[PDB]
């Protein structure tokens, strides 16, 4: 019905004559006293078609008057000028000749049909030697090579049935005598009982090539062609120029050189010349053909007088400039434009501002297209006087658009969805583009005279979908999680913070009023401290309203916000200080409860609310907004004095030069961090003079502090440099310096302090300007692998799933159950006894309040559906992802998870590899992640909880998701806090509080891993090396053990589960009181144990830690390279072995490079061997003996073998944790449902390990959507088939051979891809996205998913 | 590389086995291949190895070949070529290929020319011997004097006698009476006493002596040789077919055809003897012989076409190719002998010109016309021949060849006369070039020089220069606009004054399919005279009002 | 915004002009040139005085 | 297509305001038509099927 898709083969020397018309015989393009483009040459109108439109050469058939003819007088066609675009020519090659992409194409292709030295196959094609070809009166046999100086007498008794000959002719002749009715069927019986390995690593390339030839229609003669097809002139557009010069460029001149060489080779054979001259001209012809094909690649390039190479045919394809990337997957576009961004604070959220003459330009098709349709001009010709004039009649013609028309807008490079959105015109002055302030955040708009772009949609369908799918009001949220990014923006939120801050004296220390006009009555402030009873409401999930009422302690600005707040959520939410730290969560709560329109209005109307009051804050930066601690004087009498003796201790003989560097840099860090404590008292409270009648020691109104507590743009690392000490820096090598900046920006910077910190600034800004490429190129290659995951289906029957957990690094709660579970789905009937014995069935959509009922029972593991647990062909099933995060709903059938997930990783990686590194002129950290503190009178409610009392003095929590509610005197909750496992409580249940009052604490880098019970310490589900490795210190002798899990283990114990324990006077578990079960305390890796077996301890005492430098949405950080092989999935190229056999270890069978270790089990009778690298460090020699894989050397565990030795859900549970927890340390909480995409698409392939009678082979890794042919007929007709599985092919391998292969050609390494597409004669099915981009179709997502359903009922009729 | 070993071995007349490492081919490693390829190293170079001779040198004189004609003397191309450096240039491979010829100059290539002539001038002696060839030779002229009144046609482009060009018109006409007399006897006295039996051989020999002066233009010569090649293959196709039929029809392989045909070729006599042999194959002929007489009767029908017998074809048409084996070894070997002189001339011009390479290989084809017309019979040397002809074949190889554009050659290299002259301009006026100076340096007006420079640089869109206005395009593909300018002028020139509206259409083609002078127009104007013509111009002075063309001017634009 | 600067005018052609394709011009009106808007002009957005 | 290389598509879509039915009417992405003959000019055969 529609034309389906596309198929491939190669240009057979015969079949070219079904597409072409003769020798393109001569180099020229004109003839002196006649333009008539050369009769028989590069512009041969007899081969390519007419010149001017319809025009043949020599006369009689020109203008639209004549067409469909051939002129007699010079024998030339009469069609149209554009027929020169596809009426192909040819050139008969006077030798069998190569084609570069079958020879220079490593792995290459010609060798895979001959199994003979690829080094020198090229010389046989350069016609340098002979080979035996055919016979039955044989004496020599086939593929025997020769020179030429012997042949003679035997032809009188044998010379009826044998032959041998030279070069390319002999290779192309041998390729006639194979038999595919007998070769391919016999190439497969090794697979019964006997097949080998390196011969398989080579020859399976041939076996796949030959089977692929049989199954696709290919022929081996097409390696060694005898005809060059000729690029149609209109693709290299031959024309003259007004300057008496011609379009002779590159893709014309390369054919002149080939034509000349071939016309010599012809004449030399036509005359039977000296064969020297023929041999040289064959070599020169192949040189010119292969340079015309892919110039440079043949170890040389063809050039012209301005030194440059000429553009090849392959430079339309192979690298960056090729059609795929420059003219198809992106292209130049009409009805468009660009200009400099400008802030538009009176645009409503659905709108954008556009200059009148830009609206005129972008809307010309509506004007030169409606004057002739109303009579509002006499003609389109006369209308030049009226349209360019911007005359009145243009503007009815444009309201008829504007009044309901969605303009599209663009902030390239579009690494993430929100870089493109849709709006509505507003006419303006000027030459700029005016941009609504809430989307300026979603775009990352950077107002240094950078730009945005504009696109007009003109079909009724594009305008329908732009309002429905791309509109700002209709895509508000972060696709990675679901906070708004179309959001109250840069200074808007200082206005909202200012309206929601309060003061002492305050022009109203307690005071109230309505009426903005009372800012003109004499005594008011937005910081004046209102109090009011406000009755307040809260919408239930059923739609009713939970009415409430409360006394408040508030301000005029907090009260004005009850005009703006959607009053179906309660006033008490505004009773705070609405910096960027807080304001998003009001809109988020509205999105969770009320509805879309209410949440849009609440986001939009906050914008102008910010602009009415942001200025009136008077917040600044200035010379006394820069206060300094006086008591810095006393601190300089400590730190510089500590250094002063320590630099003597070196010279008097009590330190070397080296420890002395640390032992002074650490003191410069301690000087900065000492001054940083005094700095905060002076910046935030130091009004000392001694009350009564004095000493307003209030919480400060310093602007630089307010720029950080509003979250407007400030940080502790800015404040240190602006109020106490700039501190320390890196050198260009990255490491710290003994040369501090003890001053700050008000004290000043001397020449040296500037100059040294400028080196760190240069390094950081140069990495900012370069290391983006190490993320953007990777993002481009990622989408080719990621695309096909359109939400197509519903449950996929996959009754299995990943045991996900909160991020509990053994000894922290870095992510609670909520954030990771966020609108995923269960895969088991999960139940945990503890406080409410909750049960959450399989197939339940885990929106947040399912997690609340699980977190009360301190749920720490949940089996869930996964984007990897998804059987669905190309697309995916709704249960595997559950809820979208940007539009915010149960994920729409049509939503493209694939590209969304790639963008959700490529943007934040490339973004923060800039947004942290442009700071390298100074360094510091500061934290508070160690305590919980109450703020008013109330009572304590422990919750989500177990907890115990300790002989060593403590009260301690013993549950993973614990909470500490604060209650009033009557029963109202007033606050709650999450509290780690092992957190020390300073309060009991039902106890009492007043405020200013610490209530829980833990280690600055750890929730201490702590006991319920008292007994001997023990280990379980643990083995030394194979799950844990050792550290040691002195002081008394001391110990610690690093835990190891998924980057670190030997084969013999891969999937162990390390777990500390408490036991009786000899043996086994001191069963956990009130939950009477084993006293065993499971961990991941990267935690560190700090007590051992045979030690004896109490309830509420500690066994393990983490060195957790917490990261966060702050301090900041940045990096990438250690992620790479988690998505390229190899082994380390150095196998620095960790041994697989316990204790008995030696060397004894050494060999001609690598070492050979010799090993035996401790109670066995059976020796084994290991090949340690040639020279590699060993940390052992004779006594240093361990279990199966401690630090004998240091080789980390290969990621591909985490699949091979633990299976798909296990490897997914660590790739979707290590890369995820880099982004969690960046504060970028991406939900796991995104990195599961890259793991699904390494798992794109499916191993097969024998032949059959369906989709089945050995040594193969088929696209999983095909190999399901197994279940599709085994269960219906029985058939015959083999073992099949799933793989971890890296992006550089998984992409090269997709079924959507039209997309894969754009991946780069485009010779490697297109040779496989040629070998497989490949035939697409249009099932990703990029394939329909390339063929200009509706893409198989959303509104074109809604069309692919029709094709799925052509491909299935009956 | 190889040349070192084979050359020093041939200079020595002897090569010891181990000297394969003293004069090593800087190429390859094939140590176990030696024990048979040593064979054709020894039949034309024999030596072996032992402690010491005392009086034993002579061995070569009873055990070796004698001409180095074409064998391991030239097929050694493969064994010197075989290691072209896998990525490195045509400007390397030619150095291995010239591993053949060193410097055969100053008398060796003159001996190649001596051996061209004992080729060509001895093929002449068998043109004089194959009785159809000496017939078609005179048929060349008897085709054209036969029509009672002629002067040119095949009388011109023929006769062409390199009698060291020492003739006149009547001695040129005598070429059709002298040789015709030697022919018309021999033509039938080949049947008197027998084909070459006594004086028939002397008659052939004296016809073959006079024909030594019939040394001719290379294609009038090669027409007669091609005629003898084709008339040989009239028999060789029949042998090639009938030998195949001995296998295919008869089951009687190769040697058994030769055993019976080659002593009574002419007829089914030897085929009926092939039946008479008996044996199961011959026994099968008793019910298929008809299908072989249906082919062998057209070997017989070649003697029946000519008065030949295969007895002549056995030797004469081989004596031809014994002359060709010299003539076309030498017209190959002469090109080979000069392949270095082609580089030293061509490489001058390869100086970025278009490429460092290709002009050498076009010189190697210019060398063909040079080797064909090598008049050493003037006295001069092939060095000077190359300095003229082969140099200008090298010039033209990128003058108009391989360009965008090409012109008659005077109008190509004249553009380069101007660039050659510019070497004064850029230092004598001497700051920038000026065409105004070039006018005195050429003694000519700039525009009649711009005759070339307006179009011969890369050609503006001049459709068929300006003549495209009157060519094949005058069909409705243009003239529909003429039938619009004519309409608009017919409108205005019919609203103008009741008298004046005729005149102001006459002489040049304005309004009628024959835009007449007086007779048919005055008879439609009446009263008076050549106002009939003057009013074609009167319009200049009271049709002065420029609005008078308001409906006329569109026909430059439609 | 659009003024001429240098008069590089160019005539156009359309030419087909048969007895049932002469739709308007070549009989009934605008019987003067069809010059393409090809003269050099001030770009749409530029404004300011000619100085040399 | 209708805002780029497809001459057919862009020349109809521009005028589809005069149809009143402002709709797409594409014909062929010419940058893919180009590629289908550039691939054949290297020597790779490429063609189509129906559904």
């Amino acid at each position: 019905e529609e034309f389906d898709a596309i198929k491939i083969a190669l240009a057979s020397p015969d079949m070219i004559r079904s597409w072409s018309f003769g020798e393109v015989k001569k180099p020229e393009t004109i003839n002196y006293r006649t333009f008539k483009p050369e009769r028989d040459g590069l512009f041969c109108a007899r081969i390519f078609g007419p010149v001017k439109d319809y025009e043949c050469l020599c006369g009689k058939y020109k203008r639209l008057k004549h067409r469909g003819v051939i002129c007699e007088k010079c024998g030339v066609e009469v069609t149209q000028t554009k027929v020169r675009r596809e009426r192909m020519g040819h050139i008969e090659l006077a030798s069998p000749t190569a084609h570069i992409w079958f020879l220079k194409s490593l792995p290459s292709r010609i060798g895979l049909l001959l199994d003979m030295p690829l080094r020198d196959i090229e010389r046989v094609l350069y016609f340098e030697s002979y080979v035996v070809i055919e016979g039955g009166m044989t004496n020599l046999e086939r593929q025997q090579i020769l020179t030429e100086e012997q042949y003679l007498d035997a032809l009188e008794e044998f010379g009826d049935e044998f032959d041998a000959k030279m070069g390319a002719e002999a290779i192309q002749a041998l390729l006639k005598s194979m038999d595919l009715e007998q070769e391919c069927e016999q190439l497969r019986e090794e697979l019964n009982e006997t097949n080998s390995e390196t011969k398989r690593k080579k020859l399976t390339k041939r076996i796949k090539l030959l089977e692929a030839f049989v199954q696709s229609g290919n022929k081996p003669e097409w390696m060694i062609l005898t005809v060059l097809p000729v690029l149609p002139p209109d693709l290299r557009p031959l024309v003259p120029l007004d300057g008496g010069r011609f379009a002779t460029s590159d893709l014309n001149d390369l054919y002149r050189r080939v034509i000349n060489r071939n016309n010599r080779l012809k004449r030399l054979l036509d005359l039977a010349a000296p064969d020297i001259i023929v041999r040289n001209e064959k070599r020169m012809l192949q040189e010119a053909v292969d340079a015309l094909l892919d110039n440079g690649r043949r170890g040389r390039a063809i050039t012209g007088s301005n030194k440059r190479p000429l553009k090849s045919l392959a430079d339309m394809i192979k690298g960056k400039q090729g059609r795929f990337r420059q003219n198809l997957l992106g292209k130049r576009v009409d009805y468009s434009g660009r200009s400099v961004i400008t802030v538009g604070p009176y645009l409503r959220l659905h709108q954008c501002g556009l200059p009148k003459k830009m609206a005129l330009e972008l809307f010309k098709p509506f004007i030169y297209g409606k004057l002739e349709l109303r009579g509002l001009a006499t003609t389109i010709k006369a209308a030049k006087k009226m349209v360019e004039r911007e005359e009145a009649v243009v503007w009815d013609i444009l309201d008829e658009v504007i009044r309901e028309h969605p303009v599209l807008l663009n902030r390239a490079p579009t690494l993430h969805r929100l870089g493109i959105q849709a709006f509505e015109p507003v006419l303006i002055e000027g030459k700029a583009i005016q941009l609504h302030p809430l989307v300026c955040a979603a775009y990352n708009a950077d107002f240094d005279g950078d730009q945005m772009a504009v696109h007009v949609p003109l079909t009724l369908e594009a305008q329908l979908e732009a309002r429905a799918l791309m509109m700002s009001t209709n895509n508000i949220l972060s696709p990675a999680n679901g906070e708004p990014i179309i959001v109250p923006s840069q200074d808007v939120v200082l206005g909202l913070y200012y309206m929601t801050r309060d003061c002492v004296n305050a022009k109203g220390m307690v005071l109230t009023g309505p009426a903005e006009r009372l800012y003109r009555s004499g005594l008011a402030s937005l910081h004046a401290r209102v109090k009011v009873r406000i009755t307040e409401y809260e919408k239930d999930a059923n739609g009713e309203l939970v009415a409430k009422t409360s006394l408040k302690d508030t301000t005029v600005g907090r009260a004005i916000l009850w005009m703006i707040v959607p009053k179906g959520l309660p006033y008490s939410i505004v009773n705070q200080a609405l910096g960027k730290k807080a304001i998003s969560k009001m809109l988020n709560t509205c999105y969770r409860i009320l509805g879309l329109k209410p949440t849009v209005i609440f986001a939009d109307q906050i914008m102008y609310t910010g602009f009415a009051y942001a200025a009136r804050s008077g917040a600044s930066v200035g010379i006394d907004d820069m206060v300094i601690p006086e008591k810095k004087h006393e601190i300089i009498s400590e730190a510089e004095a500590e250094v002063a003796e320590i630099q003597e201790q070196f010279q008097s003989g009590l330190v070397t030069a080296g420890e002395r560097y640390n032992k002074v840099i650490d003191i410069w860090a301690a000087a900065n961090d000492r001054v940083s404590k005094a700095m905060m008292d002076n910046l935030q409270t130091e009004t000392v003079i001694n009350r009564d009648g004095q000493e307003e020691k209030q919480v400060s109104f310093n602007s630089i502090y307010m720029m950080a507590d509003s979250g407007a743009r400030g940080s502790a690392a800015q404040i240190r440099q602006l109020a106490g000490m700039r501190g320390l820096m890196a050198k260009p090598d990255g490491s710290i310096i003994e040369t501090p900046i003890t001053a700050n920006f008000r004290e000043g910077l001397n020449v040296l302090q500037y100059f040294i910190s400028t080196h760190g600034a240069r390094k950081g800004l140069a990495d900012t300007a370069l290391k983006t490429a190490n993320s953007g190129y990777l993002t481009r290659r990622l989408v080719d692998v990621a695309q096909d995951l359109v939400v197509t289906e519903d449950d996929c029957g996959t009754h299995e799933g990943i045991m996900m957990t909160p991020v509990i690094e053994g000894g922290d709660v870095k992510e609670p159950l909520r954030d990771r579970v966020l609108g995923r789905v269960t895969a088991e009937d999960v139940l945990k006894p503890g406080t409410a014995d909750i049960l959450v069935p399989r197939n339940t959509l885990l929106h947040e309040q399912w997690c609340d009922l699980l977190e009360e029972n301190s749920v720490d593991a949940v089996k869930v559906r996964s984007v990897v647990s998804c059987d669905t062909d190309f697309g995916v099933c709704a249960h595997c992802y559950g809820r979208d995060l940007a539009r915010g709903h149960i994920i729409n059938k049509g939503e493209a998870i694939g590209v969304i997930a790639a963008q959700s990783i490529g943007e934040p990686g490339t973004q923060l590899t800039m947004r942290t590194f442009h700071i390298g002129g100074a360094a510091s950290r500061a934290a508070a992640e160690s305590s919980i503190q109450v703020k008013n009178k109330g009572s304590i409610k422990l919750s989500n909880v177990k907890s115990v009392v300790n002989s060593s003095g403590k009260l301690v929590i013993t549950s993973r998701n614990t909470e500490l509610k604060l209650i009033d005197e009557f029963g109202r909750t007033k606050e709650s806090y999450k509290v780690p496992y092992g957190a020390v409580l300073a309060k009991g249940d039902g106890e009492q509080v007043a405020g200013g009052e610490t209530v829980a604490n833990w280690d600055p880098h750890t929730m201490p891993v702590i006991t319920e019970v008292s007994g001997f310490v023990r280990f379980t589900d643990m083995i030394d090396g194979q799950t844990i490795t050792r550290q040691t210190d002195e002081l008394t002798g001391l110990s610690s053990l690093v835990v190891l899990d998924s980057a670190e283990r030997t084969a013999g114990g891969k999937d162990l589960r390390p777990a500390l324990k408490i036991v009786d006077a000899q043996g086994n578990d001191v069963l956990i009181p009130g939950t009477d079960m084993p006293a065993q305390y499971f961990l991941p890796g990267k935690a560190i144990v700090q007590l051992e077996d045979g030690v004896q301890i109490s309830s509420g005492d500690t066994l393990a830690r983490i060195p957790q430098e917490s990261g966060g949405t702050k301090d900041i950080t940045g990096g990438l390279p250690r992620v790479a092989d988690l998505f390229e999935a190899r082994r380390p190229k150095e196998p620095a072995i960790l041994a697989e056999i316990s204790g008995i270890v030696s060397f004894g069978k050494e060999t001609k490079g690598k070492r050979r270790l010799v090993i035996t089990p401790v109670d066995g009778s059976d020796p084994y061997e290991e090949m340690i690298p040639k020279w590699r460090q060993l940390n052992v020699f004779e006594g240093e003996r361990v279990e199966r894989g401690d630090v004998i050397s240091d080789g980390p565990e290969a990621p591909h073998d985490i699949l091979r030795l633990r299976g798909v859900h296990a490897v997914t549970r660590y790739i979707v944790n290590e890369v995820q927890d880099v982004y969690r340390l960046q504060g970028v909480k991406i939900n796991d449902k995104h990195i599961e995409v890259i793991v699904r698409q390494m798992l794109r392939k499916a191993t097969i390990v024998n032949a059959g009678s369906s989709d089945f082979l050995e040594g193969e890794q088929v696209e999983y959507s095909r190999v399901k042919i197994a279940n599709r007929e085994l269960e219906a007709n029985g058939k015959v088939g083999a073992t099949y599985s799933r793989d971890l092919l890296g992006i550089t391998k998984a992409s090269l051979a997709t079924e959507s292969f039209i997309s894969a050609a754009s991946f780069q390494e485009t010779t490697r891809v297109l040779t496989e597409a040629a070998v497989a004669g490949k035939r697409d099915e249009l099932r990703g996205l990029k394939e329909n981009v390339i063929v200009g179709r509706l893409i198989p997502a959303g509104t074109g998913y809604a069309y692919h359903q029709d094709r799925m009922r052509r491909r299935a009729a009956g | 590389q190889l040349k070192l070993l084979v050359t020093r071995g041939k200079e020595q007349g002897y090569l010891t086995y181990a000297e394969v490492n003293d004069h090593l081919p800087e190429d390859i490693v094939d140590s176990d291949q030696i024990e048979d390829i040593i064979q054709m190293i020894n039949d034309m170079g024999i030596q072996v190895m032992e402690e010491a001779p005392d009086a034993d040198d002579l061995m070569l004189a009873e055990n070796t070949a004698d001409e180095d004609a074409a064998e391991a003397a030239a097929q050694v191309l493969s064994s010197v070529e075989s290691e072209i450096g896998r990525t490195t240039d045509p400007v390397r491979m030619y150095m291995r290929e010239m591993g053949t010829v060193e410097l055969l100059t100053r008398e060796g290539e003159i001996d190649i020319a001596k051996r061209i002539e004992d080729g060509i001038n001895q093929v002449q002696c068998s043109v004089a011997e194959y009785p159809e060839a000496i017939t078609y030779l005179l048929e060349q002229y008897d085709r054209v004097e036969a029509e009672e009144a002629r002067l040119s046609d095949l009388i011109t482009g023929f006769v062409d006698p390199n009698a060291e060009n020492s003739i006149d018109p009547e001695l040129a006409r005598e070429k059709f009476a002298e040789l015709r007399a030697q022919y018309v006897v021999t033509r039938d006295t080949i049947k008197a006493k027998g084909r070459s039996h006594a004086t028939a051989q002397e008659e052939i020999l004296k016809l073959s002596e006079v024909f030594k002066q019939f040394r001719l233009v290379p294609k009038q010569f090669d027409y007669l040789v091609n005629s003898m090649r084709v008339m040989m293959d009239r028999v060789r196709t029949q042998e090639r077919l009938i030998m195949k039929l001995c296998v295919e029809q008869c089951k009687m392989p190769k040697k058994n055809f030769i055993t019976l045909f080659t002593g009574n070729e002419t007829s089914d006599t030897w085929f009926n003897a092939a039946i008479a042999m008996n044996k199961p194959w011959s026994e099968k002929l008793h019910d298929v012989s008809e299908e072989v007489h249906r082919a062998l009767q057209k070997l017989q029908q070649i003697e029946e076409e000519t008065g030949l017998t295969i007895e002549q074809v056995k030797d004469i048409n081989r004596r031809m190719s014994i002359g060709e084996a010299k003539a076309r070894r030498a017209k190959k070997e002469m090109v080979e002998a000069n392949l270095r002189l082609v580089i030293s001339i061509a490489k001058k011009y390869t100086n970025r010109g278009l490429q460092f390479l290709d002009l050498i290989q076009e010189g190697n084809i210019g060398l063909m016309k040079a080797v064909d017309k090598f008049e050493y019979r003037r006295g001069y040397k092939f060095s000077t021949y190359a300095t003229w002809w082969i140099r200008q074949a090298i010039t033209r190889s990128i003058a108009d060849q391989a360009r965008t554009i090409r012109i008659p050659v005077h109008m190509i290299e004249t553009i380069n006369k101007l660039n050659r002259i510019s070497r004064q301009m850029l230092q004598e006026m001497g700051r920038e070039p000026t065409p105004e100076e070039l006018a005195e340096r050429m003694l000519m007006p700039e525009d009649k020089i711009r005759k070339v420079l307006k179009i011969s640089m890369e050609t503006p869109i001049g459709d068929d220069e300006d003549s495209h206005l009157g060519i094949d395009f005058i069909e409705d593909t243009t003239s529909a606009t003429t039938e619009s300018l004519r309409a608009a002028t017919h409108d205005v020139l019919a609203g103008l004054t009741a008298r004046e509206a005729k005149v102001l259409r006459m002489r040049f083609g304005i309004d009628m399919n024959t835009d007449y002078t007086l007779e048919e127009v005055g008879k439609q104007f009446d009263v008076t005279r050549e106002r009939i013509r003057q009013i074609e111009a009167k319009a200049l002075r009271k049709l002065r009002h420029p609005s008078r063309s308001e409906v006329l001017r569109s026909f430059l634009d439609d | 915004g659009g003024d001429i600067l240098v008069g590089k005018v160019t005539p156009k052609g359309e030419t087909q002009l048969t007895p049932e394709e002469k739709l308007l011009r070549a009989i009934f009106g605008e019987k003067a040139s069809d010059v393409k808007d090809s003269s050099l002009r001030v770009p749409n957005g530029v404004s300011g005085t000619v100085i040399d | 297509t209708v805002k780029s290389d497809d001459v057919n598509g862009r020349t109809k879509m521009y005028k589809n305001i005069v149809d009143g039915n402002h709709q797409m009417e594409p014909g062929m992405p010419e940058s893919f038509n180009v590629l289908l003959k550039e691939i054949r000019s290297l020597g790779i055969n490429i063609e189509l099927e129906d559904e």
